């Protein structure tokens, strides 16, 4: 259908969660993420570091500081 | 050397669209829970998209639609009857509960990762949207929103020149009907074509008024291996870069064209699929990569983690990393997958004719 | 042929018609140039040797090895019927007489009315007879009336037990009766021990074990139901498995039900009886609905055929799915696209009846064309003729033809060889029938008796009797 | 019916007639045997069956029962005799121009309906203007309308060189009012030929009276013959494009729906390209088959034009879609040769096929044979057969009636463009640089006899 209507009228406000740290190494990422696991997500790991500017020692001291996952829980201890 | 900006919302997963609809929106979360534990997480960009506006939304569908989608609900279901027979409703798009909700989750992404023709970035992966069958009148397929369409009308508000490159087994009949007419969006699809869902795009067809060569459509048969579809790609996304210059590329990546898809006919591995994106990512252009038709998730997954990590330049194990969903993976737990045997009805001849009907069709594009 | 002006060769197409229409109206209407007389049990009759030797070579030699030819073996009425289709070529078989006219056909080199009867014989065995057949098929060396009733013999073991013929058997038919099929069902053992009253036997004794062969989609939750048709005129129930979902398509191979149905219905599922735990097959790879299936077990194939589209157009596309490599392929497309048809495969042929045909005005006009497809050669064409009724109906291979019931109480016996039809009427709706074991059996669309057992000899019906409310698909 | 197939029915054989057929021939020819009668012609002896003799012949009958020694006939050559035994028995039998009024004289005699008749076609399609008054004594002696009228047509359209004959002054005065009977044109001056005679007001009474029969379209337009004289003479420019083209007797309509004849004609009812146009008499109606839809994709529509009252009017649609075809006009009869088939679903392809269409019962079929050559194609009906040349000097013809095809070979001088006109066929050539031809099928010569182009020629 030729769709007048229908064809389009031809003429960031994002949250960063987790952004690369050039100046920290993979190895110490790894090491840092693996503490904080090991202590206290990967993914909660990297959005504290990433709160701190990019600083794992701060990270490391403020580490220990229907409806909507639930339902495919569920079929994945079925499977 | 390439910024990759990734878009993905934590509770999209949460939007099941009913018992026995093969449309699992979870898979996405498959994909970044994949992601995080091969660890190409760190070395992307990693947004929160933000719930798209009614109106910001409403700038392609009509307002009508918007306020149907917004007003539509599984328990108010009663009093809305004689909508759900006009809108394709109802049957073919079920109802749950937030789906305007999800909605506007697929669509923020997809316009964030567009808005940022701010030359901020080169790459933006957001495999929460691609949508690519919601119609301007009414809902289509198992789409709702084309947030497709309204990330290519971002991008036209810099760039000149938008190419969609679209290799779902699915026409996107939406994309295609959308920017029939203008000229300032070229749409390439590789589809499957003949008794199949969308029977709409075919060699014969073109944009109608001031776009004509320019939908370029490419019928398919079943079964068509993974050199073939390399063989033919290649040549006709060269000629097209070369005679349209587009100056972004909206690169739109089906995981339906995988092999074993509950809804796909094509036999391809992951390789013979994500090597579209290897080629275009050569010719030094800003790209978006978006999601799409995807009904086999543990495919999906591979396929999308296998895209976004070629997009980032780096190299990952066939050995699947110990994520959460680690139990349901195949029995070899590998990320690459071998094609299962299949004929492949797409004879050499039937190919090239239509390789050199598509080059003809080209050639007589102005420039 | 070098030059149509100046001198070619004439062939006559009709030559061929124009002596054979030149024999019946002279050797029969008025019995003229008669050189022989032959007599059987003191009957004259005046033929001729060469229509003889044309049409029978055993007639030939003795004519070239003879004042009156006599014959003792067979008799009056059965030499002139086979007189008279060797003059005319029509003769009209009864099953009083088959198994002279059979023997005789058989020693006279009358191929032509020898594989004829030798059909009849394999399409009327009964179990009262399978043993008489068999042995009179192993004397004349016939290879398919011998399997038909080493078929029946192996399938009705139990009750031949003490049939007063199984015990008075030579060793070599038994050990071939016992050599396949023959289910545990029928307690192959309480038979081979009593035939001694023994090694052979013994060391070669296969049981196939019984299994469901009627399946019963109804209830629309549907449910799917099977039937075991078992002690003399009676079916139990052996299964109530129910997919929970919505099944469009579906198709009996073997001894699994493979169905097709859900939501977006392209997805394939298959039960093997044995449990509750259904198995998932390779997705249709097209968007079609109303489109049959056929089981091919020669090939171990299903083929999809027919269809409407999503654009409300009909489609003549064939697929087939192989069972073992579970791959959907391609084949050669339909003369003319059909919607439910019914489809029936017999001997490695499909065919598809009726339907609903595009109609000129873009329509679609209940259709009662007949299209076979050769599974072997991959091509299919339309027959001549046409099916006396129109529409949708459902169409059950028994034996060697094929009963298809419509709406009403129309039920013909098509055969595909003579291209013939045969009227039946069913007792007083559009019925459904099965082949189950070696009778034919009749649901309604709609019970609120139900099932009517019926066999084709003599057109009888008896009322036979899990509730279904509603009866949307039934498979044999 | 009332015959149940397990209880009591009936079986028909239709292999009897083929079984009866090939015991006839090999057990009577290859080996003779049960022969019962002999037959003596010119001294020699045949070993016949009166059974076979009879079966098909109701002369033999008629004197085999109205009364066994050797039976002698009257006038049958020896040869003539050996090959109607082999037509009688065999069913095959070799033709041959040689002995031709013998053996049609013999079988008009005998009681042979069918090598009656193919003797008949085959005196009609070589009758010459030399002969012509022998086939035309030869038809009035015998039973043969359609012979006296092929006689008729050849003596009509020739009668300038029949004013004396040596047998135009013998005829008789019952032959000679047939053959004025007929629109013998003024051109030929029948009022001489007439008052030749034997050197009355009747036939002078009767004697109703040139129209050009071929046209050239060409130059990319003009459209511009009259065959006069012995073995061509010379035009109207309409400047308009043109997909299809018809002659109907004399009257070239050209054809998009625009029709002229200059004279305007009602429209087309479907836009079509590169469609067959026919102008079958029989039902008096031009026939459009086959073509190309304006969405680059084939037609399969058939649409009449009646010339006295101008209303397309839809009929049976064609089992197999066709574009650029061959259309050739046989007793009613379309034939649809070769043309650009459906491949691959999306492109075309050379095509030979034979689209049989029953104009009389409005009805389409396919015929099994494919032609020997395919791509495009133009035909011509001579004589009741048909004439195909295209691109390969490489003529065919193909008899309908008969399930056969003879090649021809033609000079390499360009797609051909064969005609069909009364006297002889003519052959041209797109490229002019070839000239026009003409062609003898009995001899397979060709003798030679201005537009650039020729892209349609109408005979
Ligand atoms: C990107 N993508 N992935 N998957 C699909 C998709 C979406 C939908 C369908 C589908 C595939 N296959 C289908 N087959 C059938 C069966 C059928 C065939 C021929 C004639 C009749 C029925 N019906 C379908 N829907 C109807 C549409 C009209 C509405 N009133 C009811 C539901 C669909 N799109
Ligand atoms: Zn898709």
């Amino acid at each position: 259908r030729v769709g007048p209507q229908y064809q389009a009228v031809v003429p960031n406000l994002g949250m960063l969660v987790w952004s690369p740290n050039q100046n920290l190494s993979e190895a110490k990422l790894d090491e840092y993420i693996a503490i904080a696991k090991e202590k206290h997500n990967m993914e909660q790991a990297l959005g504290m570091l990433f709160w701190h500017k990019h600083n794992i020692e701060k990270s490391l001291a403020d580490l220990p500081n229907s409806i909507a996952k639930f339902y495919y829980s569920w079929k994945k201890t079925r499977t | 050397k390439k910024k990759v900006c990734y878009y993905y919302d934590g509770d999209i997963g949460n939007y099941y669209y009913g018992q026995g609809h093969p449309m699992k929106p979870h898979r996405i979360r498959m994909t970044h829970n994949l992601l995080l534990n091969y660890g190409l997480y760190r070395k992307m960009e990693i947004y929160r998209p933000h719930k798209a506006t009614a109106e910001e939304m409403t700038k392609y569908h009509s307002d009508e639609y918007i306020k149907f989608l917004r007003s539509i609900r599984p328990d108010n279901m009663s009093e809305y009857s004689k909508q759900m027979q006009r809108f394709n409703v109802g049957e073919d798009c079920p109802v749950f509960d937030g789906l305007f909700e999800f909605c506007q989750l697929s669509t923020g992404g997809s316009v964030a990762g567009a808005v940022k023709n701010r030359q901020q970035t080169d790459m933006a992966v957001n495999w929460a949207g691609g949508l690519h069958h919601a119609k301007k009148s009414e809902a289509s397929g198992f789409c709702y929103v084309n947030d497709i369409v309204l990330a290519i009308l971002e991008l036209l508000k810099y760039h000149q020149r938008v190419l969609y490159i679209d290799i779902d087994i699915h026409h996107g009949d939406g994309v295609e009907e959308a920017f029939y007419t203008t000229d300032r969006v070229m749409t390439v699809s590789f589809h499957k074509y003949g008794e199949y869902f969308p029977g709409t795009g075919d060699l014969r067809d073109i944009g109608a008024g001031k776009g004509k060569y320019y939908a370029v459509n490419f019928p398919m048969r079943d079964g068509i291996d993974d050199e073939s579809y390399g063989q033919i790609f290649k040549p006709i996304i060269s000629k097209v870069m070369e005679m349209y210059q587009p100056s972004a590329v909206v690169l739109q990546c089906g995981a339906d064209s995988l092999s074993g898809d509950r809804l796909g006919c094509f036999n391809l591995t992951v390789k013979g699929h994500a090597k579209c994106v290897e080629v275009v990512k050569t010719f030094n252009l800003p790209l978006l990569m978006l999601g799409g038709g995807g009904y086999t998730i543990r495919n999906v997954a591979r396929c999308w983690t296998y895209e976004t990590a070629v997009a980032l330049d780096c190299e990952i194990p066939n050995e699947l990393p110990y994520n959460d969903y680690f139990e349901y993976f195949g029995p070899d737990f590998k990320l690459h997958i071998s094609p299962s045997n299949m004929t492949n009805q797409n004879t050499p001849e039937y190919m090239e004719k239509i390789k050199q009907r598509l080059f003809e069709n080209l050639r007589m594009l102005p420039h | 042929d070098e030059n149509y002006f100046v001198n070619y060769t004439f062939k006559d197409r009709s030559h061929s018609g124009r002596v054979a229409q030149g024999i019946m109206k002279l050797c029969l209407e008025e019995e003229l140039f008669a050189d022989v007389t032959i007599s059987v049990e003191g009957r004259e009759f005046q033929l001729h040797r060469l229509v003889l030797s044309a049409q029978s070579c055993f007639f030939r030699s003795m004519f070239t090895s003879n004042r009156v030819i006599v014959l003792q073996d067979v008799s009056e009425s059965v030499f002139q019927l086979l007189v008279d289709y060797i003059y005319h070529g029509t003769v009209k078989l009864r099953a009083e007489e088959l198994q002279e006219i059979y023997e005789v056909s058989d020693m006279y080199q009358l191929t032509s009315l020898f594989e004829e009867c030798s059909r009849f014989l394999a399409r009327t065995v009964q179990v009262g007879n399978c043993l008489q057949v068999m042995w009179l098929a192993d004397r004349h060396s016939d290879p398919e009336l011998y399997t038909a009733a080493k078929h029946c013999a192996k399938t009705h073991l139990a009750q031949l037990q003490n049939t007063e013929e199984f015990l008075h058997l030579p060793h070599r038919l038994l050990t071939d009766i016992i050599s396949d099929g023959v289910p545990c069902s029928q307690n192959p053992t309480e038979a081979i021990e009593a035939w001694i009253n023994a090694e052979s036997l013994r060391t070669s004794l296969k049981e196939i074990g019984e299994n469901v062969h009627i399946y019963l989609i109804g209830k629309e939750h549907s449910l799917a139901v099977s039937l075991h048709c078992a002690e003399d005129d009676s079916i139990s129930v052996s299964g109530q498995n129910s997919l929970c979902h919505q099944i469009t398509a579906a198709c009996k191979h073997g001894g699994d039900l493979y169905v097709v149905g859900g939501s977006i219905p392209r997805r394939m599922w298959k039960c093997n009886n044995a449990t509750v735990d259904w198995e998932w097959c390779a997705p249709l790879p097209r968007d079609r609905l109303q489109h049959t299936l056929v089981s091919v077990p020669g090939k171990d194939a299903i083929y999809s055929l027919g269809g409407k589209t999503l654009q409300d157009t009909l489609s003549n596309a064939v697929i087939y799915y192989r069972v073992g490599d579970n791959v959907w392929t391609e084949t050669t497309q339909l003369e003319v696209a059909v919607s439910g048809a019914a489809g029936a495969n017999l001997n490695g042929i499909i065919y598809l009846l009726g339907g609903e045909e595009n109609d000129l005005d873009f329509f679609t006009k209940p259709s009662r064309l007949i299209q076979c497809f050769d599974t072997e050669t991959d091509k299919c064409h339309v027959k001549p003729y046409v099916l006396p009724f129109a529409g949708r109906m459902h169409a059950a291979v028994h034996k060697d033809l094929v009963f298809i019931v419509a709406e009403g109480d129309s039920l013909v016996c098509y055969n595909p060889l003579l291209d013939s039809f045969t009227r039946l009427c069913l007792p007083e709706s559009l019925w459904k029938i099965a082949s189950c074991n070696g009778s034919i059996y009749v649901f309604r669309d709609r019970y609120k008796a139900n099932t009517y057992k019926l066999d084709p000899a003599t057109s009888a019906v008896t009322v036979t009797r899990v509730l279904l409310t509603n009866l949307q698909f039934v498979l044999a």
